[PDB]
């Protein structure tokens, strides 16, 4: 599912994330647009064998189990495919365990380096909630 | 600007394309963050990523930059990483 840029401000808002953590709605927009262009059937496989799976991209190794990888912990307790539905809420609950692990929103790539420091509420600029 | 720091792990983070090491001095504090990326931290580092663990004492030498946004800390991005501490059986 492709999801429209305020129907996953609205979803992710259902779901929680606003202000979780201190982050506010627009950096998990923001971080959905660049680490997976808003697919939840995003995946991407590194060259160490480990895959980033949804629109979270959540990586194999440690946060969920896809058989597929060696020394697996899969400390979000699911299924890799599990991530790659339309129901965002597998993705949500996992990133949720992730951004409290220590290093808040550090944990994401394209967070870093494109919504980090930015002015992210732009992310939910128009949008009816 | 180059730069080398020195102390303990104080946490390890698997992202997978990011690798966090948090690198804190003797008498606590701030905990200064390393960060691995696949795309450009140089590949045997990751190796020793792995056999990192808590309260090990590392020597770091790599890049130093201001962190973007107004939490306004440091970043390391490491080319080098050295292990101090007595070795595991």
């Amino acid at each position: 599912k492709v999801f429209g840029r305020c129907e996953l401000a609205a979803a992710m808002k259902r779901h929680g994330l606003d202000n979780y953590r201190g982050y506010s709605l627009g950096n998990w927009v923001c971080a959905a647009k660049f680490e997976s262009n808003f697919n939840t059937q995003a995946t991407n496989r590194n060259t160490d064998g480990s895959t980033d799976y949804g629109i979270l991209q959540i990586n194999s190794r440690w946060w969920c189990n896809d058989g597929r990888t060696p020394g697996s912990r899969n400390l979000c307790n699911i299924p890799c495919s599990a991530l790659l539905s339309s129901d965002i809420t597998a993705s949500v609950n996992c990133a949720k365990k992730i951004v409290s692990d220590g290093n808040g929103m550090n944990a994401w790539v394209a967070w870093r380096n494109r919504c980090k420091g930015t002015d992210v509420q732009a992310w939910i600029r128009g949008c009816r909630l | 600007t180059e730069v080398v720091v020195a102390g303990w792990v104080a946490s390890l983070g698997d992202y997978g394309r990011v690798k966090i090491v948090k690198v804190s001095d003797r008498e606590g504090g701030a905990a200064v963050p390393v960060y691995l990326e696949a795309g450009k931290t140089p590949d045997h580092l990751f190796k020793v990523f792995a056999e990192l663990s808590r309260e090990d004492v590392v020597v770091i030498k790599g890049i130093v930059e201001a962190s973007k946004g107004v939490g306004r800390g440091v970043e390391i991005f490491p080319s080098e990483i050295w292990i101090l501490n007595k070795a595991k059986a």
